[PDB]
């Protein structure tokens, strides 16, 4: 029972930090994408300008 | 898009009519060489200077 207990607790912080880092990584991705999107945004508009 | 939709059409617009005075304006002053190339071709297409 006390390294159930104990487990229970390691597993809980382990699934945290890693969930932590894996919702970072989409909030990285996520500025890439904005970053691209904004991108062909204004090569669109040049486009249409020539 | 829209934003490069706008600006085109209102410039394309204030172009077209900017053009339109360019041409009314200097449609008749050419018209001072249509009678000496007239001579010209006629001269061309008797063979004399006539």
């Amino acid at each position: 029972l006390a390294e159930a207990s104990q487990a229970h607790t390691k597993a809980l912080e382990d699934a945290k930090s890693e969930a932590h880092r894996v919702v970072e990584e989409a909030r990285t991705d996520a500025e890439r994408i904005a970053e691209q999107l904004e991108a062909q945004a204004d090569v669109e508009a040049e486009r249409i300008k020539m | 898009r829209v934003r490069a939709e706008q600006q085109v059409a209102s410039t394309l617009q204030t172009a077209h009519e900017q053009l339109k005075r360019e041409r009314d304006a200097v449609e008749l002053d050419l018209r001072a060489h249509v009678g000496t190339m007239s001579a010209t071709l006629a001269s061309r297409i008797l063979g004399v200077d006539l």
